[PDB]
């Protein structure tokens, strides 16, 4: 099954780090954005 | 690359590894515990 390019990324070297924040984490932080746009605007970002 | 998460030496002498990518039921697999030394077996596998 092994033969395309991104096994060859683990052949030789190349490692890929995962993030500190995976994508579901970006989706709790960009919901809380998103709410923060709907129904506190743009007052968010200031403090609470 | 196996990431190891160090504290400062002049206070502490333990230490956690993080397999990069590698499920808890893999670690044996992902990194060779048959062969190793008994100080690698305990921050290799546990309950922690």
């Amino acid at each position: 099954a092994a033969r395309d390019l991104i096994c060859a990324q683990k052949f030789n070297g190349l490692t890929v780090l995962p993030p500190l924040l995976t994508d579901e984490m970006i989706a709790q932080y960009t919901s809380a954005l998103l709410a923060g746009t709907i129904c506190s605007g743009w007052t968010f970002g200031a403090g609470p | 690359g196996v990431s190891v998460i160090t504290p400062g030496t002049n206070t502490s002498n333990q230490v956690a590894v993080l397999y990069q990518g590698v499920n808890c039921t893999e670690v044996p697999v992902a990194i060779h515990a048959d062969q190793l030394t008994p100080t690698w077996r305990v921050y290799s596998t546990g309950s922690n």
